[PDB]
RNA sequence: UUCAUCUAGACAGCCGGACGGUGGCCAUGGAAGUCGGAAUCCGCUAAGGAGUGUGUAACAACUCACCGGCCGAAUGAACUA
């Protein structure tokens, strides 16, 4: 029940009185429609599984000052405003639910009892533990465990009794020790039960209140004999904390007779269309039906009774006020790890003393769409101040740092809004600690980034996401014209997604990567007919290794101007990779001094330092990883042509001479420079075809094949799931580098080795080999040596080069050194 | 749900058998030659593929 | 058969040399466990089973080197085998029946008596989670150990030992299925 | 001392950091050899080996878990020898 | 048409062991009898192969050979037409 703006405003004010927490669970456990059912009986409203695109819908209820003589915090309220931000379960669209735990306190689990707790559900556990977030175990589908299975007491409990220990294994593991004892359990009324297609919920403490003095003694004391080791015997009428009699027979346990065996009548009565047993019992639990109610005969029938027995949102948001977190608890020790570097400086102070009248602090994980002016709002949570509409505030990008100045941007908000489920109305103020959405911001942040008043704060946690960008694929345009569009429309994807990470490539391609396959052709249909606008061209990402020499070219290629003059001789030898790597590590630069270069190369990575000091390009763009020397000394024109040499160099050394792709680690050696008299002669116009056409000659004879990119796969994932990635790597060239994990925690964070040619669907395979437990960060390292020799169309990359000339529409295969060579 | 025994039993009348590879049959996992006489009544055989 | 006449000349050496024997009887046994009793007493107590070639040691008994073999044939059936010496047999009875413990739940082994266990934290990380949660037994986490919350009497006596409660019975130190290794008979002079 | 395959018995009592090692068949074929077969054979595979060592190497047995139950002299003359191809001793375990 | 071992105590059969070194030489991102080459050993007895396979990522675990219970005379293996 929300009035107003102000009204609830004035609530939001006690953040004693703020549960904001986020509801993640797995595919298909039913949580997306349950929280459809708690909304529509005790949402929000003022004076008026695929998660598709989600935002967070507000919600409060009403409790009583008796329940909080339970609740160990600092809470003097009785109305609550709960804040639920929707963040989508799933693996391959775990891009939210990162965003939802760092930017909330606590969290709601949706287990089942038939499909239980799966792997994801265990994983995605992990992250809201691995985040310090508390626990609410909700085990739903429990008509469909009696009505599509049905199952006995003692025997049913069992099915919960394995739900209560699946996630209970998630806690003592993948969770931090900071929170205390932060482990679930049923009877300490932590554990939630109920239907939510059906309406109806109940808790466990929800029947310890409608039972306390009905019993004899404190309903605490009793709730906690309800649950495990307790039985109650129909014959002595006491308690006794064993399952037989003073014979030896069997009994019914406490919980059995007392909760489940009323439901378990209710349920089959109402189930059968027995209205000649449903008053009795009806009257047992005081529930009334007039008019059109009793209209809805067995299934219908049961649907509408059990919720004016166990209350929606009621007794979910029992245990939500009484035991999840708020910021006043939660940020006492969350904001730790909710900030790097000075922990004891002032700002994170703030936000442990929760001032909304001190240092603004406010971290958007979020950007809800709406296009409009500009684009769409921002989404952060408040930890330690009050915003404006207008308010003049600082932004910290992923770089900046206190003491620099790139990445901050301090201008002045438009106007503020409240999110209301999925659409929103301005709103002027908001508190620390507490989720809003600050507009006008789009056209300046760089998605997810900090927000604060202070210039002297460090900086936050930038997410966490534990996925990384590892689906690769290239687009076009199927009508060539539209091209400008699609390209504007990565951008917009920026600003339409979280990981989705667009990039260019060595292919002249706009490359798109995501969480998945799914992910991605979802990303691709919201930009088809949204984002783009126009008919695409997408296909496997097209990859460029590199052509270069190594066994040091034999023989000298023989290459003299255009007239048939000035001849030069070139030896193609294997530049060392220490060495090759400096260049484009920024060691031996190509703008650096030879003596000290000479010293550097001669001592460190070993050389003569006559061709170390005689180096002359850095092929191509005198940037890249081709060194050319100068092997003579006796040259009348040494650099009085060294430039035409220089030049053409690189245009041969970027446009190959194999295919049509650039060269690595290989040294052009000048033997011999055999010039012309008059210098006109001597001038580029002939050292051009000359120098190019001898790397072309003394390239095809200096034994070459392709040093391709390869991937360090960081494949953190269960213990037991191994077995199926050694068998996976065993297939792709798979090169595990190392394999090492923390004792305890059964996750075994694997590195290793992926060709780049071998992963156009590699993740996939992944998942499908040990459920979707393995996870593949690829970050491609360096380049490792093949060995195939592709001359002959048999050598692996032999099939890729020629279908590379194949495909610029070249002079088919590969023509002989002999086709453009000079001699007798 | 599976259990021990029971699973055990399952696969003793599904799995635990001795596909023939020339006609395929289900033959006793601890058989020798097929009943069969459309291939012969073959010695060619092996038992029914695992999962992986 | 090569071997088998060889068996007869060989035990035969042992019997006609040494004072006292035993012809000890073992069905349930361990080749490992086994060797350890020869070496229990690498000298005094040397062991040296039988078979069908001690069905020949009664038509060896035929042989009779002494008139006391009658006293040895009735005593052919069984996992029974040998032990010699020569010292007083009270103090080598004593070693003999102090050479007897067994093995654990070999998966699908004889379930004959109950199967009851206490419940204290066992004092290990939560591990094998997974098989108690298609089992069903109430067990909490306490201090990240497992601890045992119900005195499950896990298998009722009188039947074959499912491959799943078998193992996790093993991490409990349940060894009750054999209990072998004692005499058949005793003889002396 | 010791490196191939790893056979080292850990005991621990809540903080209790202590170790007892099983000195498996790799450890004695390398414990009483000089460097060569210590180290500098990382890029390089162990195959040589013949020159006579003796009795120390039966209190060698003895650091190679004493569970065989029998005699020590006795069972040297077989592990070292058919599974040791490096340091045969005497040309006559095989 | 050929060789075993063969009531003395057989094979088909059901009943109890499948070991130490050993997570063997290396070889390993990983390999411990079962991806793998090269060695194919004796302590002991009734016996156990660096091991017959399944399956563990590798361990573990099950199992076969070898050998003890009983069934208790043949009857197994190799070939011809
Ligand atoms: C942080 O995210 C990272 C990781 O996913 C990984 O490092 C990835 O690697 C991309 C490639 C990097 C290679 C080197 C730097 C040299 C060659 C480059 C590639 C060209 O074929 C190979 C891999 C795959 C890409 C081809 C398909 C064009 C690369 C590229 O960016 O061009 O790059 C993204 C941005
Ligand atoms: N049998 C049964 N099905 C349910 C119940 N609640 C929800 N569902 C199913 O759950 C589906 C929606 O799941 P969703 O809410 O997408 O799951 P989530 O993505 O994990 O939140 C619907 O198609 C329903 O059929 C229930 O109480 N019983
Ligand atoms: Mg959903």
């Amino acid at each position: 029940v929300a009035f107003t703006v102000d009204q609830m405003r004035s609530l939001m004010d006690k953040v004693t009185n703020v549960r904001n927490m986020s509801v993640i669970a797995h595919v298909d456990h039913g949580k997306s429609t349950l929280t459809d059912s708690l909304v529509q009986r005790a949402g929000i409203i003022s004076a008026a599984g695929i998660t598709i695109k989600s935002t967070a819908i507000s919600l409060y209820s009403e409790m009583s000052d008796e329940d909080v003589k339970e609740i160990k915090q600092k809470t003097d309220g009785n109305s609550f405003l709960i804040n639920l931000i929707d963040s989508p379960g799933h693996v391959d669209f775990s891009s939210e639910v990162t965003a939802a735990l760092r930017v909330t306190d606590g969290a709601l689990v949706v287990v089942d009892t038939i499909e239980g707790v799966c792997v994801q559900t265990e994983t995605v556990l992990r992250q809201a533990l691995g985040e310090r977030i508390k626990p609410v175990v909700v085990i739903n589908k429990v008509d469909r465990a009696l009505l599509e299975l049905q199952v006995s007491k003692e025997d049913l409990y069992q099915t919960f009794a394995r739900t209560v220990e699946s996630v209970n294994v998630i806690v003592s593991t993948y969770a931090d020790e900071v929170l205390g004892d932060v482990q679930v359990y049923p009877a300490r009324g932590t554990v939630a039960f109920g239907s939510g297609l059906h309406g109806w919920a109940f808790t466990i403490r929800q029947f310890a209140t409608r039972y306390a003095k009905k019993f004899g003694v404190d309903k605490a004391k009793m709730m906690d004999r309800l649950w495990g080791d307790s039985f109650f015997n129909p014959k002595t009428k006491k308690w006794t904390n064993k399952d037989t009699d003073a014979e030896g027979k069997p009994l019914e346990r406490a919980f059995n007779m007392f909760i489940l065996d009323p439901i378990f009548r209710l349920f089959t009565a109402i189930m059968n269309f027995k209205k000649d047993e449903i008053p009795v019992l009806l009257e047992k639990l005081e529930i009334v039906l007039k008019g059109d109610e009793k209209d809805l005969e067995g299934k219908a029938l049961l649907k509408v009774v059990m919720r004016k027995f166990l209350p929606a949102a009621d007794a979910l948001l029992e245990m939500i006020v009484l035991h999840l977190p708020s910021p006043v608890t939660a940020q006492a020790y969350r904001a730790e790890q909710l900030y790097e570097g000075p922990a004891d400086d002032a700002n994170c102070i703030a936000i442990k003393n929760c001032d909304p009248k001190a240092d603004l602090m406010l971290y958007v994980s979020k950007m809800v769409p709406t296009s409009d002016k500009g684009r769409f709002y921002a989404f952060g949570r408040v930890f330690a101040g009050t915003v404006k509409s207008g308010q003049k505030v600082r932004i910290q990008g992923p770089n900046y740092v206190p003491g620099k100045k790139d990445d901050l941007f301090i201008k002045a908000i438009q106007r503020v809004v409240l999110m209301m489920g999925r659409f929103v109305e301005p709103i002027d103020d908001c508190p620390a600690g507490n989720i809003i959405g600050l507009v006008g911001i789009d056209q300046f942040l760089l998605k997810t980034g900090t927000l604060t008043t202070s210039e002297t704060a460090h900086n936050m946690k930038v997410m966490k996401f534990s996925v990384s960008p590892v689906v690769q694929v290239a687009v076009e345009v199927k009508n060539a014209n539209d091209l400008p569009k699609l390209v504007e429309g990565l951008k917009r994807l920026s600003k339409s997604d979280p990981c989705v990470l667009t990039y260019m490539s060595e292919s002249g391609e706009h490359i798109v990567a995501g969480t998945g396959e799914l992910h991605l052709e979802i990303c691709l249909q919201d930009l088809e007919h949204d984002h783009a606008g126009v008919p695409l061209k997408i296909s496997p990402p097209v990859v460029a290794y590199r052509e270069t020499v190594e066994s040091e070219s034999s023989q000298t290629a023989l290459s003299k101007s255009p007239n048939k003059h000035n001849r030069i001789y070139l030896k193609a030898e294997p530049i060392d990779e220490e060495v090759s790597l400096a260049i484009e590590n920024g060691i031996i630069n190509p703008r650096d001094d030879f003596k000290a270069r000479a010293r550097i190369m001669a001592d460190d990575y070993g050389w003569d330092v006559t061709d170390a000091r005689k180096i002359w390009c850095f092929g191509p763009d005198g940037n890249g990883p081709n060194l050319v020397i100068d092997q003579t000394k006796a040259v009348q024109y040494l650099h009085e042509i060294k430039d035409s040499v220089v030049a053409a160099f690189q245009w041969a050394t970027k446009e190959g001479p194999i295919f049509g792709e650039e060269m690595r680690s290989v040294r052009v050696n000048i033997l011999d420079v055999t010039l012309h008299a008059d210098a006109i002669h001597r001038g580029g116009g002939q050292i051009i075809p000359t120098m190019r056409r001898a790397t072309y000659a003394g390239f095809l004879l200096a034994d070459p094949k392709i040093q391709e990119p390869v991937f360090l796969v960081e494949i953190q994932c269960p213990e037991q799931a191994v077995g199926g990635i050694y068998s996976v790597l065993n297939k792709k060239r798979g090169q595990v580098v190392s394999e090492e994990q923390r004792p305890g925690t059964p996750l075994f964070t694997v590195k290793a080795y992926l060709p780049v040619n071998e992963s156009f669907g590699f993740t996939g395979e992944l998942r499908q080999a040990t459920g979707g437990q393995a996870f593949p960060q690829m970050v491609f390292d360096h380049w490792s040596t093949l060995g195939s020799d592709p001359l002959d169309p048999t050598s692996k990359a032999g099939e890729i080069v020629l279908a590379a000339r194949k495909r610029h529409g070249m002079k088919e295969e590969v023509p002989g050194w002999q086709e453009y060579y000079d001699k007798l | 749900i599976i259990e021990p025994s029971l699973k055990a039993l399952a696969s003793k009348y599904n799995c635990d058998k001795s596909v023939c590879r020339k006609c395929y049959a289900r033959l006793p996992p601890r058989a020798t030659n097929c009943r069969k006489r459309k291939c012969g009544h073959t010695n060619q055989l092996r038992p029914k593929k695992k999962l992986k | 058969r090569e071997k088998k006449a060889e068996y007869f000349a060989k035990l035969r050496e042992y019997l006609e040399e040494y004072k006292s024997l035993f012809v000890v009887g073992v069905d349930n046994v361990s080749s490992q466990q086994m060797h350890e009793v020869r070496k229990e007493l690498r000298g005094r107590a040397v062991v040296l089973m039988g078979k069908n070639t001690m069905v020949r040691r009664a038509i060896r008994g035929f042989l009779s080197d002494l008139p006391d073999f009658e006293k040895l044939l009735p005593f052919v059936k069984g996992n029974v085998g040998f032990v010699f010496t020569n010292e007083p047999l009270t103090e080598i009875k004593n070693v003999i029946v102090s050479n007897r413990v067994a093995a654990p739940a070999r998966a699908g082994a004889v379930a004959p008596e109950d199967i009851w266990v206490r419940a204290v934290n066992t004092g290990m990380e939560p591990g094998k989670t997974s098989f108690f949660q298609a089992l069903g037994v109430p067990t909490k986490i306490a201090r990240g150990t497992i601890e045992i919350v119900s005195d499950v009497k896990v298998v009722d006596a009188g039947n074959k030992v499912g491959q799943s409660e078998a193992s996790l019975l093993n991490l409990l130190n349940i060894s009750p299925f054999t209990f072998g290794l004692t005499v058949v008979q005793v003889y002396d002079n | 001392k010791g490196i191939k395959v790893t056979v080292q018995l850990k005991i621990q009592n809540r903080q209790a950091a202590a170790s007892v090692v099983p000195s498996a068949s790799s450890l004695v074929i390398t414990a009483l050899k000089e460097p060569p077969r210590d180290r500098k054979k990382d890029k390089n595979v162990k195959h040589s080996g013949n020159i006579q060592l003796d009795e120390i190497i039966e209190i060698a047995r003895q650091m190679r878990d004493k569970s065989f139950g029998r005699t020590l002299a006795s069972v040297t003359k077989e592990i070292l020898g058919t599974a040791q191809s490096v340091g045969c001793r005497v040309d006559f375990k095989n």
